[PDB]
């Protein structure tokens, strides 16, 4: 039972510096930290342009800071251009994901 | 024709070297973003990484890009082992022509 953290997670701005930390990981680890949006069914496109690899600790915690967009260029897992994704109408939260799939459910951030 | 900080766009280049696939991939993401012609040969490189997103990535990128030198290497990546990378290549040339 991995779980994630995102201070602040509400209220952001266009550039806002995020903390996103990471509980109950696998000692290390990798762990893509990404702004990701679910713009349709079964559809999801992460921001390409603020995104880190941490490793996660002995304890099996992460942490790391993040610069969340409300608006951004969505891209698809092989590279595929979705389009624009607007987080004041999308759902989009931050993730940590480990090179299975598997990790903590996403964090959601409002703006 | 995006008008660019040169600082990022070395950055995601050195990228297309790191050690996760999703850095790798998303690098490759941004670069066709971009849209710079300093990116194609770092990009073409990329069309040989070891994980399938990665490559196709990269073939997305270079289409965006538009750049003629990418058509060699597009020709290779259309006889990938990867469904998804042969997908990309194919519509990556469709973007030049």
């Amino acid at each position: 039972a991995p779980t994630a953290t995102v201070t602040p997670s509400s209220g952001l701005s266009d550039g806002t510096v995020v903390k996103v930390a990471g509980a109950g990981l696998q000692a290390g680890t990798a762990y893509w930290v990404a702004q990701w949006a679910r713009v349709d069914t079964g559809v999801w496109a992460y921001n390409p342009a603020d995104n880190s690899s941490v490793t996660a600790d002995a304890n099996g915690s992460a942490s790391t800071s993040l610069t969340v967009r409300r608006s951004f260029e969505g891209f698809l897992f092989d590279g595929t251009r979705w389009g624009t994704v607007d987080c004041t109408t999308a759902a989009c939260q931050v993730g940590l994901s480990d090179a299975a799939g598997n990790g903590p459910e996403g964090v959601a951030i409002s703006f | 024709h995006h008008h660019t900080d040169p600082e990022k766009v070395e950055m995601y280049i050195k990228n297309l070297q790191d050690d996760s696939y999703f850095v790798r991939r998303a690098a490759a993401a941004a670069l066709g973003k971009i849209g710079d012609e300093r990116a194609v040969e770092p990009l073409i490189k990329a069309l040989k990484d070891e994980d399938r997103f990665v490559r196709s990535s990269a073939a997305y990128a270079l289409g965006e890009i538009g750049d003629e030198r990418a058509v060699e290497p597009l020709i290779k990546a259309l006889k990938d082992e990867d469904w998804f990378v042969r997908r990309a290549a194919a519509v990556a040339l469709g973007e030049i022509g």
